[PDB]
């Protein structure tokens, strides 16, 4: 009777008290999203202090146990998920003063401009748009994010932790495996060579871009400087979409769109998700289960009801599955219903592990799985062999050079965006960079990572980070980079098993259940193993890499080195419109 | 023979307390029970399923309780688990049939029906055939529990929960297991011959 027996039963009894609540307050929640009224709040709130207050006082009881004596890694990895202390480890004032300033910086951003910013083509308005919005939403999150810095360092340093940021990297170690370990610091190194990797293209894409934005905005760009950030299509710059309207190849051929064969043969909600669940179980995996049918709203209620119409994927527990979406019958809905019921899949994957033990193996799995089946599902040859495009149409080149501008500018013209932003953060928390020289060096690091100007000056009372949502309401960022290097890590592991014969972007994993199996041998595993396994488990490889990416993205490549002969690719950081 | 007592019956006990009938003095029809196409299993282990109808016994017993959907599995001799190990266990050589059918509409109510009951911790491993309905706290490490529950110390029966709303894995399934006693007293139960 030593520390191991103790600690496996607690866990059984833990697991099942914990199953009953979650279940109990999921079923609120749903309740809640699907009809809104006054009582459901109430509801909703009662179940979440109930969970949260016992998850509380299971986490004080599990801490008795030293994690030394035992030998057996399961145990050990669900009572370290177990022990985390969170924020309980500060004062009481100091804990109260932080949730304040938590609660004080989303109210102040949700009630401050995306259209303004996506369907203008005025420099004036775009300007004046960004700097309203700069200048009335940082200057007054500034001290707070100056006080959240340090109190949240407080609170890892009390963890044994470095700093927050190391905090935030936390997620990606592993130990105890031989062969299978992961520093926090080695997902440094790691971003850093796939970014130098990556540099090459975005420089090509960045030259076209702004030789096309240079016919769009005359007497406004310097043929060998950068590019000024509110001419990015978005608020920030994120996503460069919206510039597809200016900086389109070809124009003259309009673009596979199957809305209108949809219409004409009296498409439906139901048929979309139908046509879904035959894609999966050709694949190789299991169909879908009765409750998903009849406990799930697939279409939106009307007026007498209100509900949220973000499209979510829900696992209640207790063999509970459903999807929340007002599904309208065009192409976007088609690929949400994918990528959703692939979160479905998913989560019926591991529904056989432990309760702690029920989530992916990383922060960058859930969406990495929903993409490849949404690329896959979208490929011209699986809409021919669904019914809807027209079983005569040969495709012609540039077509193909169009989808993959359009997929580059989502995909590529992200990936600087989002390390600058967790670098800068990751500094920051590390107190690299002094409070007095933040904003400064911010811009530094806009024009010699992803070459974006500022056109206004910026003093150090703005706060132009702050604007952000993750970064004003306390989410991780660098999720975003992984998943996109994960998901194409997966996808030519797949076509392989698939025996694939030409380029990546026409792949279709359709009737092959080789890569099935493939796929659903690493879904199994959930967050039992380390992900440096379940990562093996598919490609073969431990660690993250870059090469699928540029074998995706080579045709494009080709062609922009060929366009941009007479034109100059990189940037210098002394030019300034100011 | 009293068949409609013991499968057509309004309540139905917990698993740690099931029920034992016993049955006597009759003429047992197993078709008028086999051919019912409203039972999830029907094994049958020591004899054929079909020659039921043609054999003679003595001291057959009816068992029957409530379980989930994923442990119908655990009721065959040889099995391990929960309910195998702390509440209802058969013997290895076991004559006899296990028969168990959902029940989601009758045993399940909205906020929940929380009247059954399963053991889940437990000092040792059943024998076959006995049945405990004891609620001493159990004393987890090496302290003395002293009567109230306290650090580590945790009842015994714990509540299965049933919503009409969960997966067929954990819906409410009702079984019956038929155990056949073959000694050289006189026979009493019999099939129409
Ligand atoms: C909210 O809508 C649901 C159906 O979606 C309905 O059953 C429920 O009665 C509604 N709420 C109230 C308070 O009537
Ligand atoms: C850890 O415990 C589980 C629970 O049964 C067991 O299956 C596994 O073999 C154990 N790991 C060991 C002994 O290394
Ligand atoms: C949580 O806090 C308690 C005291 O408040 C401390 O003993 C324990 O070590 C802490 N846990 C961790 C993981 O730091
Ligand atoms: C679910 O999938 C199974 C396995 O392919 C199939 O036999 C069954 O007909 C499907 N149920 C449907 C489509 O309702
Ligand atoms: C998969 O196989 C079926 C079998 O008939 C075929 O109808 C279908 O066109 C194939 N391809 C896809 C994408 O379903
Ligand atoms: C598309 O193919 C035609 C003929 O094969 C060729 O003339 C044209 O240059 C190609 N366009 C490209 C590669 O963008
Ligand atoms: C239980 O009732 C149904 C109909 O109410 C009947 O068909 C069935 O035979 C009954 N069960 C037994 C064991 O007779
Ligand atoms: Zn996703």
């Amino acid at each position: 009777s030593t520390i191991e027996e103790q600690a496996k039963t607690f866990l059984d009894k833990f697991n099942h008290e914990a199953e009953d609540l979650f279940y109990q307050s999921s079923l609120a929640s749903w309740n809640y999203n699907t009809n809104i009224t006054e009582e459901n709040v109430q509801n909703m709130n009662n179940a979440g202090d109930k969970w949260s207050a016992f998850l509380k006082e299971q986490s004080t009881l599990a801490q008795m146990y030293p994690l030394q004596e035992i030998q057996n890694l399961t145990v050990k990895l669900q009572l370290q998920a177990l022990q985390q202390n969170g924020s309980s480890v500060l004062s009481e004032d100091k804990s109260k003063r932080l949730n304040t300033i938590l609660n004080t910086m989303s109210t102040i951003y949700s009630t401050g401009l995306n259209e303004i910013m996506a369907n203008s083509l005025d420099y004036n308005e775009r300007l004046w748009a960004w700097e309203s919005w700069r200048s009335e939403v940082g200057k007054q999150l500034r001290p707070l994010y100056e006080e959240y810095v340090v109190l949240k360092n407080e609170m890892a340093r009390a963890n044994h932790y470095e700093d927050y940021g190391d905090y935030w990297r936390g997620d990606y170690e592993v130990n105890g495996v031989d062969g299978y370990d992961y520093s926090r610091g080695q997902l440094i190194e790691d971003v850093e060579h796939t970014f130098e990797e990556i540099k090459p293209l975005y420089e090509h894409l960045h030259a076209y871009v702004r030789a096309k934005l240079m016919n769009a905005y005359p007497s406004y760009i310097s043929p060998i400087g950068c590019l000024p950030a509110h001419l990015l299509g978005d608020m920030w710059g994120r996503f460069w979409t919206n510039l597809y309207s200016l900086t389109v190849p070809f124009g003259q051929k309009p673009n596979i769109d199957v809305t209108d064969a949809m219409v004409d043969q009296a498409w439906d909600a139901q048929r979309i998700f139908k046509e879904a669940e035959k894609f999966f179980v050709s694949v190789g995996l299991p169909n879908m289960t009765q409750g998903f049918w009849e406990n799930s709203m697939l279409t939106d209620p009307g007026n007498v009801q209100k509900a949220v119409c973000h499209p979510t994927a829900w696992d209640l527990g207790k063999g509970d599955f459903r999807i929340l979406m007002c599904t309208k019958v065009t192409m976007d809905d088609f690929l949400t219903a994918h990528h959703e019921m692939g979160h479905i899949q998913y989560d019926m994957a591991y529904a056989a592990q432990p309760f702690l033990l029920r989530n992916g193996a990383n922060e960058g799995f859930h969406e990495a799985v929903g993409e490849i089946m949404s690329l896959s599902a979208a490929t011209p040859k699986h809409l021919k062999s669904i019914g809807l495009l027209s079983p005569d149409f040969q495709e012609d080149n540039e077509t193909e050079i169009n989808f993959l501008l359009k997929q580059a500018l989502t995909i590529v013209g992200t990936l600087p965006f989002t390390y600058m932003l967790e670098k800068w953060r990751w500094m920051v928390f590390k107190g690299e960079i002094p409070k007095d020289q933040w904003m400064k060096k911010w811009w530094e690091m806009k024009r010699e990572i992803v070459g974006v100007v500022e056109p206004v000056p910026h003093d150090e009372t703005y706060c132009d980070p702050a604007s952000l949502f993750h970064v004003s309401n306390d989410y991780s960022f660098i999720r975003y980079y992984t998943r996109t290097l994960y998901q194409f890590q997966f996808q030519e592991a797949l076509c392989q098993a698939a025996k694939h014969e030409g380029p990546l972007h026409k792949c279709d994993i359709s009737n092959s259940t080789e890569a099935g199996q493939k796929l659903f041998n690493m879904l199994r595993l959930g967050k039992s193993e380390p992900w440096t396994l379940a990562l093996e488990n598919v490609v073969g490889a431990k660690n993250m890499n870059v090469r699928p990416l540029l074998n995706y993205f080579e045709p494009l490549f080709t062609w922009l080195k060929d366009q941009n002969k007479n034109s100059f690719v990189g940037w210098s950081t002394d030019w300034s419109p100011y | 023979c009293p068949f409609g007592e013991v499968f057509n019956a309004t309540r139905f006990a917990s698993v740690y307390a099931w029920n034992r009938k016993r049955i006597s003095n009759c003429v047992a029809d197993y078709s008028v029970l086999y051919n019912s196409t409203s039972f999830s299993t029907f094994k049958c282990y020591g004899v054929s399923p079909t020659k039921l109808n043609d054999l003679c016994f003595t001291n057959v017993y009816a068992d029957s309780f409530v379980i989930r959907g994923d442990e119908v599995r655990q009721i065959a001799p040889g099995q391990t688990g929960k309910i195998a190990d702390y509440n209802y266990k058969l013997p290895d050589d076991f004559t006899g049939c296990v028969i168990a059918w959902n029940s989601n509409n009758l045993d399940s109510k909205v906020g929940g029906n929380y009247n059954y009951l399963y053991r889940l911790f437990r000092k040792s491993n059943l024998k076959p055939f006995e049945r405990d309905i004891s609620t001493e706290i159990y004393q987890a490490g090496s302290t003395p529990c002293n009567g109230v529950e306290g650090l580590n110390c945790y009842f015994p029966l714990q509540s299965y929960g049933f919503h009409p709303t969960y997966g067929v894995g954990y819906q409410p399934y009702r079984v019956v297991v038929l155990s056949f006693e073959l000694l050289n007293a006189p026979a009493t139960v019999c099939g129409p011959k």
